[PDB]
């Protein structure tokens, strides 16, 4: 059983969107020539098919943005009085001071993800929701969460002392209140330095946010990769089409031309079914990052290992330019105490259970303890209870069990 | 000359021997934003990633991120999303024409916070 | 899908019989071979968005079990994953291509601020709430539940004591009022 | 996806060498050029699965 503990904060890196890419069809395989444009109606409606699917997706991408964020009917603000029982936000809070409204950490995350811009047809459209609306909801949350707890993510926000707030989360992972009020000061300084090493860790281990800019380098791959293909030449005596118009007769074009038509649909109907198996994934991780706000953000969970490491007391959001990224405090038990255990104590013939706890031994004395902290009491009848006598319990062990009333006669 | 990727970009005139670029003519996807057909048969235009300067009316017109805006008129209030636009713009139809403004994330409030006070 | 039959892919027609039956072998097969490449092409393009969008569903119908499972068969503990406010209950209901929940939750109204304490001091000891919280409606403090208020007078049997009262930041002085006094008199 | 090498599209014959015996130059190579295509055709395919 631990005698003591550390309060630590893990960062979980979530993609949510990727680019609202567009593509002109005609554009991209005929450009300015009407016999090339003439020809590639000769295919039907797959010009309109491409524009549908990325259509498709490029809305997708607002919607999640728009499920992982906006999960509040109302955008809270933070108190001018920070008084939060010596628990230091100010790295996740918005800096005023800033026009772009983000907290220390944001700007971190966003400096450093990084982000030729030739128009062949290729085109990207802007989401429909701006980094400073992102952040808006971000702090909503955040200031929610701090102020009201859960209460705000089930129905009106209820205020709530810090202090207190942080009790019902301790209680809420088997660990009495005791241990936050009278260890307040050091949870609070735990806290304080478990979040000024996000700055180092995000600082460091170079990059750190790789999921992100993976999507960002994919996305501008594959788009660089669509362009690189006008240029194959795919079985056509010239990769220029007016090369071809200005050299060849008609019919003689036509056959030419009817080759750089094929490569051409087949370098874009290849792009759109990546981006929709991408646009898949990208949803995937946009509807787990978003079942985390609401499961880790506007509560706390009891899934192991589903909001960090170790016990899981709350958790802070904070955008990113394609994702969310999630601060998650958890409990984590420390310095270890050996002591001897039994399932029962034997009394008057009677056998005795632990109520809310397990009894420890010692050496010489037994009492009751919780779990996850050692925090021992002597053994009564009121965190204890009977059932049936000492002859059916395995690994019983002998001990008086004290003084319900008897000191008041 | 040539592009990071493709197509000259520049040539030198055979005369003259001077250079020029070749900027290709500008460009842009047209949309059409509009109320159902059953309520109204007044539509906004927008045209995709150009300038307010583009486009060969007045009064009628707002420059948004997202392009050139023609037909909306765009206000000061804030509303739900109706018809979303980009960038946080979006637009609406209100009884007699189409509005243009910047979305409200939701109504804002404000817990009241305090070191001995809870609901 | 099949609007795309009627395309003609570089062909002369894009009806099959009209080939056959206007050229003959040596031409026709060009012809026809022209209409294969691009109805081959359609047809392909069509089971490949069949196989993305299934996919689509096949996750909301692992979505919808994993509802039913944990939201008509049992209580779930999980924010929002039962609607919004508190889960107590799920009730299913059929529809064409899909399941319809019908969520039924518990939302709490109507609050009232008052004035709180992480403890209470007396005779040295702090005492702390048991499954509860300490409130003040300006005169005198009572122990009440969190998500319904319901005044209770504190007695020794809704609170536990930890040690002093030197250690707690918001500690009160009060009376705990326990309940064998009357009993022993 | 093996399978799909022992297949004429169109072609004259599945094997290169026999269509490079078979056909002069300008004749083989679109011979080929269909064979590439076919075959192309069938990576695309194996990977999108
Ligand atoms: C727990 O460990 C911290 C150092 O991490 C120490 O300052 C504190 O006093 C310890 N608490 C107990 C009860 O030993
Ligand atoms: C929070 O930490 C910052 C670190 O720069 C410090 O300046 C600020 O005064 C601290 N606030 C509180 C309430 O301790
Ligand atoms: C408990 O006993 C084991 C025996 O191997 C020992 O390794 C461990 O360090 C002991 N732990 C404590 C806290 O004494
Ligand atoms: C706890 O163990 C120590 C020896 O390690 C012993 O001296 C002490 O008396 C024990 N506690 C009680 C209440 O006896
Ligand atoms: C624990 O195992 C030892 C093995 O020698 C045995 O003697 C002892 O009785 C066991 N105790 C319990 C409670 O099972
Ligand atoms: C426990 O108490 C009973 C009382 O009858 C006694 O018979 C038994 O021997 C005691 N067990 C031990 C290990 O002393
Ligand atoms: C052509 O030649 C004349 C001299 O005969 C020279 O002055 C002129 O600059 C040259 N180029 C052009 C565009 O006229
Ligand atoms: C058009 O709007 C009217 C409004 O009264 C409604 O009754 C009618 O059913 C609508 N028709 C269609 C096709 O939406
Ligand atoms: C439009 O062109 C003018 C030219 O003076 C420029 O100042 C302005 O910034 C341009 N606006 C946009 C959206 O490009
Ligand atoms: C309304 O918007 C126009 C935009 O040109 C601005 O000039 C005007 O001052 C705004 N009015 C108010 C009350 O903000
Ligand atoms: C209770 O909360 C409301 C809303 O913030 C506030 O107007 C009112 O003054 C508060 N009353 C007390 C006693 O705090
Ligand atoms: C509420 O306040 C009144 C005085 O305003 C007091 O008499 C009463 O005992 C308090 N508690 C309850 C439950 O009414
Ligand atoms: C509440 O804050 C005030 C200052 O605003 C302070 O004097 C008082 O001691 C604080 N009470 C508690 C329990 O923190
Ligand atoms: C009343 O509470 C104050 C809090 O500072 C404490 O100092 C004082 O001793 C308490 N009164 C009694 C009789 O304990």
């Amino acid at each position: 059983i631990p005698t003591n503990f550390t309060i630590s904060v893990t960062t979980e890196i979530l993609p949510v969107s990727m680019t609202k890419t567009s593509v002109d069809c005609t554009m991209y395989i005929c450009g300015d020539s009407t016999e090339c444009s003439n020809l590639l109606l000769q295919y039907g409606s797959f010009c309109t098919q491409l524009n549908r699917a990325l259509t498709g997706i490029a809305v997708e991408q607002d919607k999640n943005t728009q499920e992982v964020f906006a999960q509040v009917k109302q955008i809270y603000k933070t108190p001018p009085i920070k008084d939060f029982g010596g628990f230091n936000f100010s790295q996740i809070l918005p800096d005023p001071s800033k026009p772009s409204k983000r907290s220390f950490i944001e700007d971190l995350l966003f400096n450093k993800v990084t982000l030729a811009q030739k128009f062949n047809g290729l085109n990207v459209l802007p989401p429909l929701l701006t980094d400073e609306m992102i952040a808006q909801y971000t702090s909503a949350l955040l200031a929610g969460t701090i102020t009201s707890g859960w209460t705000f993510g089930a129905g009106p926000a209820l205020q709530i002392p810090f202090a207190m707030q942080m009790a019902y989360r301790f209680n809420g992972i088997g660990v009495t209140q005791n241990v936050l009020y009278e260890n307040q000061k050091l949870i609070a300084n735990q806290f304080n330095s478990a979040i000024g090493k996000i700055q180092d860790s995000l600082s460091s281990t170079p990059s750190a946010l790789g999921k992100l800019q993976d999507v960002v380098n994919q996305n501008a791959q594959a788009l660089n990769t669509l362009v690189k293909q006008l240029s194959s030449n795919f079985g056509a005596i010239s990769s220029v089409l007016n090369d071809i118009l200005s050299r060849l007769d008609k019919p003689e074009a036509e056959v030419q031309i009817d080759r750089l038509i094929t490569g051409r649909l087949q370098s874009l109907q290849t792009y759109v079914t990546q981006q929709l198996i991408r646009a898949a994934e990208i949803r995937a991780s946009a509807n787990l990052a978003a079942t985390k706000m609401s499961e880790c953000v506007l509560g706390q969970s009891k899934r192991v290992d589903f909001c960090g490491k170790g016990y899981h007391l709350m958790s802070f959001p904070q955008s990113a330019p394609h994702g969310v990224v999630f601060l998650h405090v958890t409990y984590v038990p420390a310095q270890e105490k050996n002591f001897t255990t039994a399932p029962a104590i034997c009394h008057d013939g009677k056998a005795h259970f632990p109520r809310e706890g397990v009894f420890v031994s010692n050496g010489t004395h037994w009492f009751v303890t919780q779990r996850n902290f050692y925090e021992p009491q002597i053994i009564t009848t009121d965190n204890t209870f009977v059932s049936g006598n000492c002859d059916v319990v395995i690994g019983i062990v002998n001990n008086t069990v004290y003084d319900p009333l008897q000191p008041e006669l | 000359g040539r592009d990071i990727a493709d197509t000259t970009d520049a040539v030198r005139d055979p005369q003259t021997l001077e250079i020029l670029d070749i900027t290709p003519c500008s460009f842009g996807g047209v949309s059409v934003i509009t109320p159902g057909t059953n309520t109204s048969n007044q539509v906004a235009v927008l045209y995709q990633n150009v300038n307010c300067t583009e486009v060969p009316t007045g009064s009628n017109v707002f420059q948004t991120r997202a392009g050139c805006l023609i037909g909306a008129e765009h206000v000061n209030n804030s509303y739900e999303c109706d018809i979303p636009i980009g960038a946080g713009i979006c637009a609406s139809y209100q009884t007699q024409s189409i509005i243009a403004y910047t979305m409200s994330l939701g109504a804002e409030n404000s817990v009241a916070y305090s070191n001995n006070s809870i609901a | 899908l099949v609007k795309q039959l009627s395309s003609n892919f570089g062909a002369i027609s894009s009806v099959l019989n009209d080939i056959l039956s206007r050229l003959d072998k040596p031409e026709a097969e060009v012809q026809i071979d022209r209409l294969i490449t691009g109805r081959l092409q359609s047809l392909q393009t069509y089971v490949t968005q069949q196989l993305i969008r299934a996919a689509e569903i096949r996750a909301s119908a692992n979505l919808a079990a994993t509802k039913m499972s944990e939201c008509v068969l049992g209580q779930s503990k999980r924010v929002d994953f039962c609607g919004k406010g508190y889960h107590l209950m799920s009730f299913p209901q059929s529809a064409p291509h899909g399941v319809v929940f019908l969520h039924v939750t518990y939302v709490p109204a109507q609050e009232k601020n008052f004035t709180t304490a992480p403890a209470i001091c007396h005779d040295g000891k702090a005492h702390f709430p048991r499954e509860g919280v300490f409130v003040s409606n300006g005169t005198h403090w009572f122990v009440t539940q969190r998500n319904f208020y319901e005044p209770q007078i504190i007695t020794t049997d809704n609170t536990f004591v930890s040690g002093n009262c030197d250690v707690v930041i918001g500690i009160v002085n009060n009376t705990v009022y326990d309940p064998l006094q009357p009993e022993l008199d």
